[PDB]
RNA sequence: GCGAAGAACCUUACCUGGUCUUGACAUCCACGGAAGUUUUCAGAGAUGAGAAUGUGCCUUCGGGAACCGUGAGACAGGUGCUGCAUGGCUGUCGUCAGCUCGUGUUGUGAAAUGUUGGGUUAAGUCCCGCAACGAGCGCAACCCUUAUCCUUUGUUGCCAGCGGUCCGGCCGGGAACUCAAAGGAGACUGCCAGUGAUAAACUGGAGGAAGGUGGGGAUGACGUCAAGUCAUCAUGGCCCUUACGACCAGGGCUACACACGUGCUACAAUGGCGCAUACAAAGAGAAGCGACCUCGCGAGAGCAAGCGGACCUCAUAAAGUGCGUCGUAGUCCGGAUUGGAGUCUGCAACUCGACUCCAUGAAGUCGGAAUCGCUAGUAAUCGUGGAUCAGAAUGCCACGGUG
RNA sequence: ACUAUGGUUUUUAUU
């Protein structure tokens, strides 16, 4: 493995290892999908509205 | 109430830029102070040699104008060399070697600067003001076209209020991204007041 | 050996120039390869876009740089010589190298 | 209102395979390191056996099993008016709420090692003195004398 | 702003190319931590504490269509409220509004 | 220990000094400038400075002298 | 904390005292001079007077023009007054679901009807139905963009496959997870169950990288707030035009005997410190960023490569992980104030600059009635970078780690 | 078991 911090290649090696993990047996190919193994977890940027401060506060806000 | 420039809205849908060169980013801030003033004291020079719209170009360290026109006999002018004058002053004010491109519009009452001289010229010439578009607009969707709108504002009373006259044909459209339009706006100067005129017209998406 | 920088501030017109200048190079006879599109190159702000305060009204706007080498590999002069005078979409700009 | 709301229930713990030790290093998480909590909680039994601990079975039990906490205090709206009413705690902060009471009453002590400061605090615990006792003593005395509202 | 103030600093930035123009590094012949203590390169000082009108400061950028100091944006030389009418205008190679 | 071995000075001020010990009891030297040394030369004499909207009278004395003119004169009001 | 994000001369709206106003900016006409470069002297200085340096361009060889420095006549110019006069330029109720018209009907008539009603939606959206039947603007749809696979082109990035093996992607070479790029597919309530006028429509499930206004950009129907701004412009009116013009030597805008917000950091020992120890990401930078090397404890000053973007510089990522040690003392913690000695840009470092090191080190017990804000990668916590920028903010716009 | 006190002026009618 190579670039990402080590929680980020958790995220690369656990589904590199299902799609060969897969082919090893016929009896684990509904199993990984059972359990949703076999996917790539729908996690996406969520970026910014332009200008928040960091993620979220509208900088100097509280109004009303 | 909220609105944006119409043209400007849509330019991020393929569109080159009408300013289309280079520079580098020291340089930059002086090529364009010198594209600005090239396009106002050339369209200024030409005032009255029925022109419509201009694209600035730069060949290696030179420059180079396309000026489009409904008259291009009376720009190319005297035996068709009196052009000189013409790029001589442009390029003391780009500091670079000018090139001349003149462009014939072929058809000049269907473009959004030379119908708003054309309805300019005939609210000079005393027509009913609130009745005046009717006139352009026909003889515009003689010359093609899906929709149009040209917006007059002044003069429309009874009252003198900020009421608008411009009459519903075809789309406008208000939206539409991907619209292809051709945009102007004019001032006639005409009936003691400015008279504002907006023009909109739309020969279908992209 | 030599190199064309060719760059521009939109990612059509410079595949609408690349598509001139590689099949100039192909009718000429020039032995070539795919040219590489390099790491695009950015410069960005976000400022207050309002006339007059308004604090609210802070805006991001973005612009990039585009730039290919084409670079051609073999000693030969003939094959691309058609291309030193050659005529590309305008707006961009045109540096020979090494 | 609306919602009606997706909820977690964290990770166990990586050496014991606990969730409430999760929780409890989570109350203790302080500055968003974490992993500084796993060297001050349950990293000796050295520390209870000087103190009133006694075999390990006890260890942390004594923040489990060894309490139960009911209801909370403050005022609530009836009608057109206003009073002071208990409330019902819910069961599944019921086990993690003598948490916060344990590891406040250690991390504002004046008494240097905060290992040290948060076994003393379990012994004081495994006694059934003072502080986090009373504090479920305090509102029961309250809510036994305030019936009439739930 | 009063338009004295670009007029006199073009009228500075030329009377600098005597000055300072490819010699801001000059200094580098005359600066010492100690030089055993001698003088011989004063024929440069003499000329560097000439100039009163010319100096490494009292500059401002402005914008190149309105005299007012601050709101600008360097590598185009106008401001943020001019850059957003010049984009939509199509005066302005590179830069456009929305899409992208 | 002054900003650098060298001072910047000018000797436009110290070129009156010798004219302004016979004013008689005319209205004292007058002077605009604020950050001029005063040299030990000078002691013994009335000078008016800018206190930012009229002219003050100061003498020069052994306590003025070695230092900067505008450090013996007021700048600010409500005084 | 908004613009006013950079107040020593400056910038800059103005005052003391000077000095000059066809003026900062443009030509017509007039005179001695090329444009320009230096030096001597008086004055606070601006500036003024001498003496040299050069003789460009055009030359019906007639003498002339840019231009310099000035003087006329046309003229300049205004943080001079003004967003209920007008353009421009930007906001908000409001991407809200609002808003109406023809025919037909009704009521003496203005005017109503449809558009109300039923089930619903992101929604005047969609289906159902009656004295209403149809149409259009806004909406829907359509647009830019994102998670995924297949296919292809590749560098001084990457090394899979296949060779060499200064044993190093360093090379032959290549397009393999990647990375840098492009092209083609892909999503429709369509498919299946439960619900409901098997109408409309909803919640889940199957597929799939993944939906159900997916998420992010982005348009503004009649009607609102006479919304905001002449201190950013155009232009009419009112005013000035030797002045409110604006260049010098001082300087103002960090006022102040006086009331109040909002934000930062400690009080320590899940702390402070040193050594050992691991991962960045995105930016910026050619009279630039400035490596290795040197002098000094140091600010910093020299020597002298690399790099224009993936073989460099700014720049050992820090909080963290490991280990020893101090231990309520109002403390090596933690901070205001201060003596001495130095480092730096600049007419200039009084009033009125930044940075470093010895010498001295006050407070500070995690805060009381009361009041303020945050709902998941949200709170909190530590580090990287840049713009403005001679030299000087803690403010500000971005990029990552821990959670 | 509920708060006295913030006056006053505005538009589309023509072809």
């Amino acid at each position: 493995v190579k670039g990402g911090g080590i929680s980020g290649q958790a995220g690369a090696i656990r589904h590199g290892i299902t799609r060969a993990l897969m082919e090893y047996d016929e009896s684990l190919r509904s199993e990984l999908r059972k359990a949703g193994f076999v996917t790539r977890d729908a996690r996406q940027v969520e970026r910014k509205k332009v200008g928040l401060r960091k993620a979220r506060r509208r900088p100097q806000f509280s109004k009303r | 109430g909220q609105k944006v420039h119409p043209n400007g809205i849509r330019l991020g849908i393929v569109k080159p830029w009408n300013s289309t060169w280079f520079a580098n980013t020291k340089e930059f801030a002086d090529n364009l102070d010198s594209d600005f003033k090239v396009r106002q004291y050339l369209t200024k020079e030409l005032a009255k040699a029925s022109v419509s719209r201009i694209v600035i170009e730069r060949p290696a360290k030179s420059i180079r104008v396309t000026i489009h026109t409904a008259r291009p006999g009376i720009v190319i002018g005297k035996k068709g060399e009196d052009v000189e004058k013409l790029r001589k002053v442009v390029a003391d004010i780009a500091g670079v070697p000018a090139q001349i491109n003149i462009a014939e519009v072929r058809k000049p009452e269907l473009d959004a600067k030379l119908v708003a001289d054309s309805i300019t010229s005939q609210l000079e010439r005393r027509v009913m003001f609130r009745r005046a578009m009717k006139r352009a607009v026909q003889n515009a969707m003689r010359l093609g076209a899906k929709g149009i709108k040209v917006e007059v504002s002044g003069r429309l009373g009874g009252a003198e209020i900020a009421r608008t006259e411009w009459y519903r044909e075809g789309r406008v459209p208000l939206h539409t991204l991907r619209a292809d339009i051709d945009y102007n706006t004019s001032e006639a100067h005409t009936t003691y007041g400015v008279i504002g005129v907006k023009v909109w017209i739309f020969k279908g998406e992209i | 050996r030599i190199r064309i920088r060719l760059k521009a501030f939109d990612h059509r017109l410079i595949d609408q120039a690349t598509a001139e200048i590689v099949e100039t190079a192909k009718r000429t006879g020039a032995q070539v390869r795919g040219p590489i599109p390099l790491p695009t190159r950015k410069e960005r702000f976000t400022v207050l876009i309002s006339p007059h305060v308004n604090k609210d009204a802070r805006d991001q706007y973005e612009i990039r740089t585009h730039l290919r080498l084409v670079d051609i590999v073999e000693p030969t002069e003939k094959t691309v010589d058609a291309l030193m005078r050659l005529d590309l979409a305008a707006g961009v700009d045109v540096q020979i190298s090494l | 209102r609306r919602r009606v709301i997706g909820q977690r229930k964290i990770l166990p713990d990586p050496k014991f395979g606990s969730e409430l030790l999760a929780k409890f290093v989570n109350i203790l998480m302080v500055d968003g390191k974490k992993s500084t909590a796993e060297s001050i909680v349950y990293s000796a039994l050295e520390t209870l056996a000087q103190r009133s601990g006694k075999s390990e079975l006890e260890a942390f039990e004594v923040a489990l099993e060894n309490v139960r906490p009911t209801v909370e205090v403050k005022s609530r709206r009836v009608g057109g008016s206003t009073y002071q009413v208990p409330v019902e705690v819910r069961p599944v902060r019921r086990n993690a709420l003598a948490m916060r009471w344990i590891v406040e009453a250690a991390r504002k002590r004046g008494d240097k090692s905060m290992a040290l400061r948060l076994a003393n605090e379990l012994s004081d615990a495994a006694e059934n003195k003072g502080t986090a006792v009373k504090k479920r003593e305090d509102v029961h005395r309250m809510a036994e004398a305030n019936k009439a509202f739930a | 702003a009063k338009q004295s103030m670009k007029a006199r600093e073009v009228k500075r930035v030329a009377l600098a190319d005597k000055y300072f123009a490819k010699r801001a590094e000059l200094k580098a012949i005359i600066s010492d931590v100690n030089a055993s203590d001698e003088d011989r390169w004063n024929a440069v000082l003499k000329l560097q504490t000439l100039p009163r009108d010319s100096s490494p400061s009292r500059q401002r950028n402005r914008c190149r269509q309105t005299g007012r100091p601050h709101g600008f944006l360097r590598k185009f030389g106008l401001s943020r409220i001019k850059v957003r009418e010049a984009a939509m205008r199509g005066e302005i190679p590179g830069l456009k509004k929305a899409s992208w | 220990r002054s900003l650098k071995k060298g001072p910047f000075i000018d000797l436009h001020l110290l070129k009156k000094v010798e004219k302004a010990v016979e004013s008689g009891d005319k209205k004292p030297l007058r002077t605009w400038s604020r950050r001029s040394t005063i040299f030990p030369n000078m002691i013994g004499l009335t000078i008016a400075v800018h206190n930012g909207r009229q002219h003050v009278p100061v003498f020069v004395t052994d306590e003025m002298v070695g230092h900067k003119l505008g450090e013996f004169a007021p700048t600010r009001t409500y005084r």
